[PDB]
């Protein structure tokens, strides 16, 4: 199972429609995702702008993540005690939008997609919890 | 069943 | 299991409803799945199915995946070169038809569903080449 345990970790309690472990350090790729959805096609260059030192430039310009249009809502990814940041996708017709919430522990990103309707708070959280369990246990 | 051919390091221990 | 990582790459594209690795030798059943298609249902018996001596009678009678009926559309399965096969479901009403391309390698097959709409080429192409590779290493 490997990483693929932890992305069931995230899906278990039914609120997700996907999630995904992502290197951020040596292995700057995705480890495990949702298969067939958005965060198995992030790319190298699209986590880079999530960890990037620019932390202004996509709350005017979004970013993308597998190539999908969001915009960023709140950053806290270097807050030492938070780790977190809130992104939404975009929605070019009126077609719902859904929130990702990212958490940072040291080697690794924990990334998590709401199904339609659920709020950031909670999928904040989960990232925030995933992300120190795997800071707690040196990754 | 067999290992896989390789098409990432080990994740740490999950509670249990 | 590892094989697991197979799934994820064939339905990386976003063109697949599942995919599957599935033993036709001595383990002969379903090594890894999409959850929650027809494919992780795939039986020891369909697999004879597809793979046995006869290659007549799933013309005639036509064959199932995971319970689910099918037509058998094209038999390269012992075809140097090619060793695929092409299927497609059956419509029990009622719903959209989904293609579906086998590759058999030496110790495996390999399965995928398109989503509705997707044509059969591209689906042959996929299975194809994860097959070739997987002969190529052994498998
Ligand atoms: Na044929």
């Amino acid at each position: 199972a490997g990483w693929q345990s932890y992305v069931d970790n995230l899906m278990c309690d039914g609120c997700c429609q996907e999630a995904a472990i992502v290197g951020y350090c040596d292995a700057k790729y995705v480890w495990a995702a949702t298969a067939g959805g958005v965060f198995q096609s992030i790319t190298p260059v699209e986590i880079d702008m999530i960890v990037g030192k620019d932390r202004e430039g996509f709350f005017t310009n979004g970013l993308t993540l597998g190539a999908k249009k969001c915009s960023v809502i709140r950053d806290s990814l270097y807050v030492d005690g938070d780790c977190t940041m809130d992104i939404r996708t975009k929605s070019q017709g009126g077609e719902p939008t859904y929130n990702v919430a990212v958490g940072r522990a040291g080697r690794v990103l924990v990334f998590v997609m709401g199904k339609e309707g659920v709020h950031g708070g909670g999928l904040n959280k989960k990232a925030y919890s995933m992300a120190k369990y795997l800071r707690d246990s040196g990754f | 069943i067999p290992p896989p051919p390789p098409l990432i390091p080990p994740p740490p221990p999950l509670p249990g």
